[PDB]
DNA sequence: GCAGACACTACGAGTACATA
DNA sequence: TTTTTATGTACTCGTAGTGTCTGC
């Protein structure tokens, strides 16, 4: 995480592109120890695709047994060709709240779980 | 004049203070206990300091033994949530006939996944509180949840101010006198007990052990002294011949501790950390950081520690 | 269609061997396991009418754990199963027969190359044992013309050495010599009386359990050895 | 003379472990504080660690047990748990010894992270039952040790021995392998090897002694099982000349000569080309054989990356 | 060689105290707490005649209540345990001895500092009244000149001050005062009259209990207090 | 020389079952046979990074030359439950028929497990008596160095000159062997020869390779041309440089990617004699870096291209 | 010409089921179609780093033309736990009409399979007597060099 | 002639840890 | 001024379901 956070910010990059190659192996007291000399000025800053696709998408990827660039492939060629429509019919047994909640906990999962019901 | 529990053997333990004025304390900090037992009852008291054996759990017990108290000490990391609402309410819901006031200490109560027992203490603070107190020692604070501090009085310990902490240290030079005239240690040079105290100063507990190493001739002369004060090594010698960019000694130290690879790179980097520059401080985790990345693809193990011992030498900007 | 209690318990068993079943209408129930080594087939006494596909099976038994047991089990107007009680009504929504493995190739058991029987509580001791001695693997040989079951630890032992349990269950008649391994974890049947059929031929075989009610199919670890 | 055989154990370094804390070979500091807790008749709470494996611990507190006649509880600490702490250990340091003997409980191996729920419990644990019970601990990372469990013991820091007792310490296991081989009936027919074994392999006393039962296969220990040792593989000579006049279609075609003998070859050039080379040539020597050395298993062929440092020794060190 | 059900019974008592045995060939057994908690020592009416070490005797007897009663063990040729049934055979393996903590001689108790004797029903209802006011040790003293029991709460007790039960036992001659504490997690002997045999001598002490036909030396606590 | 049977996997269809039979250096197989001779089995860490050099093989050979209680263990599954439960129960269980007991841990070099490392460290201790550990790994440095300690460390894949000439002259020996047993007719026994040097420390892939060359059924002077492949000279590759071109050397790289050791292993030897001498240290600096990562990088291809580029700017030629 | 009838997406639906039928460059068709005839099936690390050449259907081509009793899995979904149940559960037992067990494992090259790529080896060994394991990968240093040693590496020709 | 209640297990949760 | 990604492992705790034993 800490490293994944200044990855963000292009300036602290030199050092997290270090603790990337050599960090791996190193102390935890060590990493923010090396990070405190390393990053240049400070004042903390900002911040760091969507559900209703990617319900479909890791959807695709467990029926035909892909992975997600294969799965989110198909899905952009299927809202295309042969009703995508269809096929999310097909697909509508398997959506089990193990599957669900997995991805986006929160509230979602039951605004989803019940989303792709309406589907026949 | 010192509380000796007899049958105990253990030094650490044998002189635990038994009240208040037997503790050392800051002056603050034993006043306020003085006067809370002056008022009859214990409120409810968080005892804490992250550095161990500063007065704590011998606090905790004081106050208990002070006020004369029914007191109920537990082990807080048995303090599970079938026990906060088992023996707990049991005790908290007994009669006191006795007048004295119930207490009960959990002892180590800061612990990991104790939540959900420690949220119902403090909803168990609002129903029998009527009837005891709870006095808690725990080394991190944290480890509580935020609701327990904003009810309990947190006195932070291993904490003094300097005029606090140099009063404290020579009670302590007369604690452990006391203890060398009651065991039959021989004090040849008060330097000795002085250097004691002020080597490892909070941690009042491990103080009185290190009298009891050093005891072991019988007597505390100059060479016991010199023992005290020799700071001892780890990788003291590693760190001197850098220091020195002495090529030799770094030959013949490389073999030393290729052996333990891991934990030596791991130690070093400790070292340096606090001896380099901090403009080194970049360069040294990198030059180390890559050795110990390469380190089993480096054919050579015991070459490849001296690669690193060269590369400091060549890049560190001492202090 | 309605499911009693022996037949909710037989598909509570049924679900052990996989996730969930496919029935078509008809009395005959059968499901194999996802990896093919344990095929279990039934008739039974509650008739079905349609043809449905459950992937949660054990979820489907849970709630309808909740239902009386006049339970009408019906198709929806829209595919889904409706469960009427006898005053709540619940919806379970079904799933794609492709989602379900079935097994859909129900083909006869050749000969039986040997033939025994194991009692009902032979099959107890013999799991109540393995899960007091931790028996992983038993292998079914002849011993002094009777043809016994033998346990052992294959983790704690690598070629099924040291005996650690054998169960006797009756004489063989041919001059053959044989030893059929079983997994004991691939073994899912539920407790009662089974004439235990066994084909082998070169290196192929397999081990049928017939019960009063149902039938288990599972097949032999390959480390097996027969002169069939 | 006082060697204790196991005898019940055949691997050596087991039946060779020492009974009594005499037998045990320590820094002179450590022995004393040992010999002192026996003559006091009493056990504190201690904790024996090193980085370095087989220094002493497990062996030191199981002797410093013996010597005390105490009623020892042996504690693999990787299966010593909360509920076992709660449970058999509590009610271990809570009895009354019948004979008398004080109580003692042996942790071995606790610097596990796991574990930590035991020792947090551990701390209100060993300070409830002082009397009666005492605990020795035996850890790797000290700081697996939770600060206030190493506050409550008696911290004793082997393999980590000054320089006069390292000395002393060597030369008592140089005496002791030389009686283990009288035991064992290992020919000692250089005595440079037991000390060569001594010192590559301190201070893991166990893996020196294993040592000697690897190389006492022939049962002799010959000159030739001391260049095994010191894997003194010969001299290098002919490179040393093909750098020094930089002869590089020889130093090219000379590089497969160690190409299966890479690690060796590195270690003997750098020990050579120590002496043989100007003092600020040295370091520009461990800058380039150590860089070599560190990318050697990644090199794709092996060979071109010797010559590749052969070519770039020959090109930088001024031979003095 | 065929094991009784009172012998197995009294068997599955000694797996309390340690959860392995180490009995050799006779009608005698013992085992010893690895924490030097509890002793037992029996002779029973089966005869043993081979010696056996077992790692889990727990599991031993938990396997043996599912063969019949009249089943024969022996030492096997397969080193170990042949527990041969009517059908079945269970080869139990024998441990090596070394990994099971046993008394290597049986403990000869000392002369008794003092000498009382529990009853059977006794016994009972002080097991039962620890079980309702959780009653986790207990202490045997003098009262009024008569040797008593007293249990109490170490937990909420702490010092042990507040009293929880009085089994007032027999009468004292003698003119000693003590104060013997025992955990009541050491109270590992099964139900019936024990004479109860009380020791001590400075920091040191024991308590046997003398049986019908087993005894238990079970150890007492770091806070005795005594006159002897 | 003892066939397997059972299996039709040539590698594990052959694998040596006595330690005489094994193929290893000639300092192993000593103390491999005084180990046996000694008729006990102390702890053992066979390891190497090369795989198939026997350290399995050895570990079931080693067990087998003694007569061991050996109990198999792959050591992804070898957790700590796993050692407080079927280890322990294993190695407490009585050896009344003499026999020593050997927990065989095959490929325990992982880190998930140090915890379960962690309790073995004394648990072989206890146990020392007539249990002991066969440790086999990869990355050595994966064992903690407190079971390093208790084990004795062989490592494979490590000869010395002379040990490799003979250990590939017993894999001939073998591999011929091995083809009589399966039915393959050796035309030119050269082939043999480059199945044993290409493949030479992994032995597992060496009669991998015999099984997959052995597709035609028998061993032709073409089979050969397809063990050795590519060679002929780095004539295109030489001018490409020498020409300082752009995509020329660039789309050049796959045709030589794959026997890339080789290959630059003859680029620098071919490019020795016509490229200047104060170039001839360049180059080496050049050339010698991009191929000590030859590993860290991911794109073999891309990293020869990367080696073209620089070699076409500092390169003063003729 | 094979079409599985009931699929929906054509690059599922018109899935060559034979090695004769996969439009393949020589030497590769001569390859399988060789590794076909033996009957027997070794471990096969079949790889190409360009997308779309047929890894995933030569791989179950294979498993056809043998007549394997074929268990595909992709290695996402090839966890460690996953192959110590039903892998194991699958390559322990024989198949009730002979013929090949083969695991397919599809795109093994993914990286979080490490540690359950360090369970095969052993476990390929330990069953290779009855089941044989075809992986499939895009890049092949993402196998790990034990399990090249246990396979063999097809390289998609040019 | 079974219920009760302790005793035991399994599992969800939360936790801490080491890797890439 | 921000708040999360994968796999595998080991341990503790809480509770809840299941198992073995017992009453005035
Ligand atoms: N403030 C103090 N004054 C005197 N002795 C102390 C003090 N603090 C600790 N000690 C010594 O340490 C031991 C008690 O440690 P304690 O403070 O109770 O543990 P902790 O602080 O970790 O809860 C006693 O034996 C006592 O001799
Ligand atoms: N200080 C020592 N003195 C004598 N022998 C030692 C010493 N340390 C290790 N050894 C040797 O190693 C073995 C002891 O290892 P041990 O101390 O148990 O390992 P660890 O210290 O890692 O727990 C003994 O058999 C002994 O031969
Ligand atoms: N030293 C060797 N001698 C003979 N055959 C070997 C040797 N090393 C590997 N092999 C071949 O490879 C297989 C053994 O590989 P193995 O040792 O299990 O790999 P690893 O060492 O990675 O565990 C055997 O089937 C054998 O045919
Ligand atoms: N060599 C080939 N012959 C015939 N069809 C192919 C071939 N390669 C790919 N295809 C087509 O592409 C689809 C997917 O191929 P796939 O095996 O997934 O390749 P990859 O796994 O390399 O992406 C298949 O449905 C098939 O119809
Ligand atoms: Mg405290
Ligand atoms: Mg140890
Ligand atoms: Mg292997
Ligand atoms: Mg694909």
């Amino acid at each position: 995480m800490v490293e994944n956070a200044l990855s963000q910010f292009p300036e602290c990059m030199p050092a997290v592109y270090a603790m990337n190659l050599i960090g791996s192996g190193l102390s935890d007291e060590a990493h923010f120890n090396y990070l405190m000399a390393a990053v240049p000025r400070g004042k903390r800053y900002g911040k760091w695709e969507d559900s209703t696709e990617v319900l479909i998408i890791k959807l695709l990827a467990k029926r035909y047994q892909v992975n997600t660039n294969d799965a989110i492939n198909y899905k952009s060629i299927l809202t295309k060709n042969g009703k995508l429509p269809l096929v999310l019919k097909e697909l509508k047994g398997l959506v089990t709240d193990d599957f669900l909640k997995e991805v986006t906990k929160n509230v979602k999962e039951q605004k989803q779980l019940k989303k792709l019901a309406l589907e026949w | 004049m010192i509380t000796v529990n007899e049958k105990e053997h253990i030094l650490e333990q044998k002189y635990r203070p038994s009240t208040i004025d037997e503790c050392i304390l800051p002056a603050f900090d034993k006043e306020t206990f003085k006067s809370i037992t002056s008022k009859g009852k214990i409120p409810h008291i968080i005892l804490h300091s992250p550095s161990p054996g500063t007065g704590k759990t011998t606090v905790a017990k004081a106050l208990c033994h002070d006020v004369n108290a029914d007191m109920m000490f537990v082990n807080g990391s048995d303090c599970k949530i079938d026990f906060v609402r088992g023996p707990l309410t049991n005790f908290a819901s007994a009669a006191s006939f006795d007048g004295r006031q119930k207490v009960i200490v959990i002892d180590e109560f800061c612990r990991s996944g104790l939540a959900e027992s420690q949220r119902h203490l403090r909803s168990f603070m609002e129903a029998y509180s009527s009837n005891c107190s709870i006095i808690i020692t725990a080394n991190n604070i944290d480890g509580i949840i935020k609701p327990l501090q904003s009810r309990c009085r947190v006195i932070t310990f291993g904490q003094p101010t300097d005029e606090d902490k140099i009063e404290m240290m020579k009670q302590m030079i007369r604690r452990l006198t006391e203890i060398c005239k009651h065991e039959g240690i021989a004090i040849a040079d008060m330097k000795v007990v002085a250097a004691l105290v002020k080597k490892n100063f909070p941690d009042f507990r491990k103080t009185i052990g290190e009298l009891d190493s050093y005891s072991s001739k019988g007597v505390l002369d100059a060479g016991i002294l010199s023992l005290v004060t020799n700071d001892r090594g780890a990788i003291d010698d590693v760190l001197e011949s850098l220091k020195n960019k002495d090529v030799k000694q770094l030959r013949a130290l490389a073999p030393k501790y290729a052996a333990d690879y891991s934990w030596f790179v791991g130690k070093l980097a400790e070292e340096i950390y606090s001896r380099v520059t901090p403009q080194s401080i970049i360069r040294m985790y990198e030059i180390v950081g890559e050795n110990n990345q390469y380190h089993g693809i480096a054919a050579n193990t015991e070459l490849h520690l001296a690669y690193l011992f060269i590369q400091l030498a060549c890049e560190m900007q001492w202090k | 269609m309605k499911l009693s209690k022996d037949t909710t318990a037989l598909l509570k068993n049924f679900a052990t061997i996989n996730s969930g079943i496919m029935l078509k209408s008809g009395q005959f129930i059968m499901t194999r396991a996802v990896n093919g080594t344990t095929y279990a087939e039934a008739n039974i006494s509650d008739v079905i009418d349609f043809d449905v596909a459950i992937y949660d099976l054990n979820g489907f038994l849970g709630i309808l754990s909740l239902v009386n047991d006049d339970a009408e089990i019906s198709q929806s107007e829209d595919g889904n199963i409706k469960i009427a009680d006898a005053r709540s009504t619940i919806f379970w929504p079904a799933a794609d027969p492709s989602t379900v493995v079935a097994p859909n190739k129900p083909i006869p058991f050749p000969v039986a190359s040997a033939v025994t029987e194991i009692k009902a509580e032979d099959l107890q001791q013999l799991l109540r044992v393995s899960r007091g001695l931790q028996i992983d693997t038993i292998a079914i040989t002849v011993k002094e013309g009777k043809i016994v079951i033998n346990g052992f630890n294959k983790v704690e032992d690598s070629a099924l050495t040291r005996v650690k349990y054998s169960l006797t269950l009756g004489d063989y008649d041919g001059e053959n010599t044989f030893n059929f391994i079983i997994n004991m974890a691939n073994m899912k049947m539920q407790p009662g009386n089974y004439k235990l059929l066994l084909w082998a031929k070169g290196k192929q075989g397999a081990a049928k359990f017939e019960g009063e009610h149902a039938n288990y199919v599972v097949a032999l670890e390959a480390d097996s050895t027969h002169d069939f």
